[PDB]
């Protein structure tokens, strides 16, 4: 599953977070198995505009 | 005191309820002994614990 | 105030929305301990100190 989210939003993805993308985008179950991963993309997915 | 084998009897096992009605009232390391008071404050990740 | 001279408010005799408080995204950090954040406008408290 992949997304684009902001750099304080990254411990929202995990299982029991309270939070705003966890209840409104993207919810994980609470018995959820498997790897959460993030790396910064500012060179990629960003504008000067 | 000439009928005291049937009383201790009975004043064993009526003092071996109380003590199991009395184990309720403790919460053994929680927050709390009454299950509703945490079934109502906590989410499940933590009220599960 | 300053952290070694904390004010502290008391709030008393008052109905109290948090659902304002948790969708607002202004707060870094919202974190409760004795209690879930979604659960706060189910419950009646009193001692509440800010």
């Amino acid at each position: 599953d992949s997304f684009v989210i902001r750099g304080d939003e990254v411990r929202q993805i995990a299982p029991g977070q309270t939070g705003k993308i966890a209840d409104y985008n993207y919810k994980l179950p609470d018995d959820f198995t498997g790897c959460v991963i993030a790396w910064n993309s500012n060179n990629l997915d960003s504008k000067v505009g | 005191s000439a009928l005291g084998k049937l009383q201790d009897v009975v004043n064993q096992n009526a003092q071996a309820l109380n003590t199991l009605v009395k184990q309720l009232s403790s919460n053994f390391g929680a927050i709390s002994s009454v299950l509703n008071d945490i079934l109502s404050r906590l989410d499940p990740p933590e009220a599960e614990v | 105030a300053s952290v070694y001279a904390w004010n502290r408010k008391r709030i008393s005799n008052c109905v109290a929305d948090y659902s304002v408080l948790y969708n607002s995204a202004s707060f870094s950090t919202f974190k409760c301990y004795g209690v879930s954040p979604t659960k706060l406008n189910d419950l009646c408290f009193t001692n509440v100190y800010a």
